[PDB]
Formats: structure tokens, sequence, C-alpha cells
């Protein structure tokens, strides 16, 4: 297998409409009911709205209520909510998840982010590192989230600690991610921090040196 | 509305020890007709989508660990882990599956509790690419330690920073049950140049005095 896959999601001005999709494979889509639930970064589950597996019987949370519509497409394997008159208390990871005895399903999730500021792509500047010695990439000033950040094309997995981005005095967001390697491999071995800032199309791959 | 109140909203149970996570439900959710509680109960590891691991109230999803069992009745329901393992450190929730809106518990963050570990402390100067753009950060990195409970403070030049720093920690480790963090001290490239000491003190549970990492400006 079941995959649930969700996109859509992106910066909204408030007021504005979006549509989400949920592409749905490994499964008999039309034998299941479908749901969306909501989460704002770092807080709880919400949950937004249902379909039958018709689309004939909906329902949706209060807070969302006359602003949203969830929609299916049984032939074309598709979930949607579309999504009107967008506010702050909006942003949020949206899931979509297939219904059986509960929620047994879920997608990786799409984050809606509604704001009047401006998609900004980071800088990215190396930790240079001074037994085991510590090395990484800062990523500088970008809205909105996400960034990720992986080592060596995903090849370097251990010892690896991406930070959870932290919103600056600025109102952009920053986080560093660090690798902790033996002191002997910095000759020997490169160390490359690939950051994908989707939001800004910016993708930097940053070799780390002494 | 049916309103879910989990208790404890965070819990610390110890390595191979029982979690207790509680459930109340505002009102009833036994369905008579198929004589099922519409309980479910969900495990959401860091970074991660939410995990089914009961529906029913009691009927554990295949392929979760026999570790997870749900209780209860009507109003009161009951989430149990036994044997606790690392990678059981996440934030657990209920929800009712009775009548619209299906709502959730406001969760329950599960820590796991292992032996003191103190931190590995780095120093990171700014990069000269960054202080060609007018502004200086300095890193200040706190590997793999526990618990949570961490000192950072910031000394330019022997003078004690406030205000201007900033910090971000990890979540509990899937493995070992650790933390790491990352403190940041920002400032303009102009009053980075003002000063040749910049020095991290570290305070933790796990080292029997304060560790200092520091880095002269121009060396
Ligand atoms: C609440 C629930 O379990 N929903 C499931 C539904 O069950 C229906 C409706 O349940 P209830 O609101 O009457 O309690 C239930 O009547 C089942 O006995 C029929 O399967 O079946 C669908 C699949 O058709 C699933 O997608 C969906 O998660
Ligand atoms: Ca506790
Ligand atoms: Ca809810």
């Amino acid at each position: 297998e079941v995959q649930l896959v969700e996109s859509g999601g992106g910066l909204v001005q408030p007021g504005g409409s979006l549509r989400l999709s949920c592409s749905a494979s490994g499964f008999s889509f039309n034998s299941f009911w479908m749901h969306w639930v909501r989460q704002v970064p770092g807080k709880g589950l919400v949950w937004i709205s249902f379909t039958n597996n018709e689309g004939t019987t909906t329902a949706y949370a209060d807070s969302v209520r006359g602003r949203f519509i969830i929609s299916r497409d049984n032939a074309k394997n598709t979930l949607y909510l579309e999504m009107n008159n967008l506010r702050g208390e909006d942003t949020a990871v949206y899931y979509c998840a297939r219904g059986d005895g509960g929620l047994d399903d879920w997608g990786q999730g799409t984050l809606v982010t509604v704001s009047s500021a401006s998609t900004k792509g980071p800088s990215v500047f190396p930790l240079a590192p001074s037994g085991t010695a510590a090395l990484g990439c800062l990523v500088k000033d970008y809205f909105p989230e996400p960034v990720t950040v992986s080592w060596n094309s995903g090849a370097l997995t251990s010892g690896v600690h991406t930070f959870p981005a932290v919103l600056q005095s600025s109102g952009l967001y920053s986080l560093s991610s660090v690798v902790t390697v033996p002191s002997s491999s910095l000759g020997t071995q490169t160390y490359i921090c690939n950051v994908n800032h989707k939001p800004s199309n910016t993708k930097v791959d940053k070799k780390v040196e002494p | 509305d049916i309103q879910l109140t989990q208790s404890p909203d965070s819990l610390a149970v110890s390595l191979g020890e029982r979690a207790t996570i509680n459930c109340k439900s505002s009102q009833s959710i036994f369905r008579t007709s198929r004589n099922k509680n519409l309980l479910n109960w969900y495990q959401q590891r860091p970074g991660q989508p939410p995990r089914l691991l009961i529906h029913w109230a009691s009927t554990r999803k295949s392929g979760v660990p026999d570790r997870f069992s749900g209780s209860g009745f009507g109003t009161d329901f009951t989430l149990t882990i036994t044997s606790l393992q690392a990678e059981d450190v996440a934030i657990y929730y209920c929800q009712q599956y009775f009548s619209p809106p299906y709502t959730f518990g406001q969760g329950t963050k599960l820590e796991i509790k292992r032996t003191v570990a103190a931190p590995s402390v780095f120093i990171f100067p700014p990069s000269d690419e960054q202080l060609k753009s007018g502004t200086a950060s300095v890193v200040c990195l706190l590997n793999n330690f526990y618990p949570r409970e961490a000192k950072v403070q910031w000394k330019v030049d022997n003078a004690l920073q406030s205000g201007n720093s900033q910090e971000s920690v990890t979540e509990q480790d899937s493995k070992d049950s650790t933390y790491s963090l990352s403190s940041t001290l920002t400032l303009s490239k102009a009053d980075y140049e003002k000063h040749k000491v910049y020095a991290c003190e570290v305070t933790h549970q796990g080292l029997s005095s304060p560790v200092t990492k520091s880095f002269n400006r121009g060396e």
C-alpha cells in the first residue's frame, strides 16, 4: 504494498486556496473510506475530513467546515482536498490515510504554509572539523520549511544528526547537520552535505574539509 | 463532538519496563451492533507518519509486536507497552472511530529512561564565506548525551553571553536513547572581529565539572 502519496502543498497567501491530491496504489481504492488528518509542526494530530467509498458521505472538523471540500476519483485512484480561505491556523503537514479497522496506512504528508512571507533559498556554510572528529553544514536563512540534508548522496548515515530547524529573530529558518567521523578518515574520505530546499529550487552539494 | 483526553502528556519509563498510557472519551464509543469499542492507538516516531498499532480498542494490527496491547471499555481505555525498547521512543495517540469528527487525543510523548551519558563537546568557528556576508555564526555541538537537561554558556573573552544564541535538540535516538544539541551564537562580522577567545561551557549531570571548548579568532 500500500502506497499513499500526498502532493499539492506549499506556500500560499492568507485567504488563498490550494488543492491537495493523494495518489493511492497497492489496494482496491474504491473499497475503503479515506481520511485527511493534519499536524501543525511539533503539535498533535488533528482529524480534518473523511469520505465513504463513493464520496456520498463526507464530514469535516469544525474549524474547516464550509472552507474545505473532500472528494475522490475512484477510477484515477486519487483523493482530494480543496482548501479555501486559508489562514495561519491551517499551516500544517496534511496526511491522507486509508481507513479500515483504524487509519491503517498513511502517506508521508505534504506541508501547507499559510503566510505572506517570501520564499528564500538558504546559504550553505561548512562547519570545519577541529579519537573521533565532528564536521557539518549550517543551512542558514531560508523560508518556508522544509530542507533535507544527506551526506555523500545517502552513503554516510552513521553518526549523522540533522537538527530540527529553528526560527530566527529575522523570521527565517536555520538548521545544522553534523556527523562524527574518525579523525583518520579526514584525508582519505571526502565529506559532502547534499542540501535540498525544494520550496526555492535550491540544491547545494557542499564539500566540508579542514 | 467526542473529546479524548490522554494521561499523562509526557512519560519517562525505563528500558525493559512497562509503560501505561490512559485515554478517556467524553462519552461511550462501544458500537453494540459490532460489539466493538471504536478506539484506535497510533505510534508516531520522530519525523515519521503515524503507525496504527491497535483498532477496536484491543485488536492489534498484524506486524505490531505483542509488547503493545490495548484494553478498556466504554469511556476508559489503556495502551500498555511491556519490555520497553529503545525504538519505542515516539508520541502515542488515541482516536475514536465512533462518530465524526473522528477526534484524536492530545498525544503522550514517551521518553525512554536510560543510564547517564555525558556529552562530547565540539566548537565550530564561522566560515570565511559567511564572514564575507557580514554575519558570524559560532556553533557549539553537544553530542549523544542523556538526560536532556544541559546548560550551554557562551563566553567571548571570558564575558558571558546572553540573548544572542539559539539551541536546537534532536529527538531521542531510536537506538542509543540519547539526545544531541546545537547552540548557535550569532554576531555581526564587526562585533566578531572586536574579540579573540570564543568559548562554549557545558554543564550536564554526566560531567563531574563543566567542559569548555574554545578557539582563538585568528588561529
Ligand atoms: C468506523 C469504521 O470502522 N469504518 C470502516 C467501515 O466500517 C463500516 C462503518 O462502521 P460504523 O460507522 O457503522 O461503525 C462498518 O459498518 C463495517 O461493519 C463495514 O465494513 O468500513 C470501510 C470499508 O467499507 C472502512 O474503509 C472504514 O474504515
Ligand atoms: Ca513521567
Ligand atoms: Ca482531532
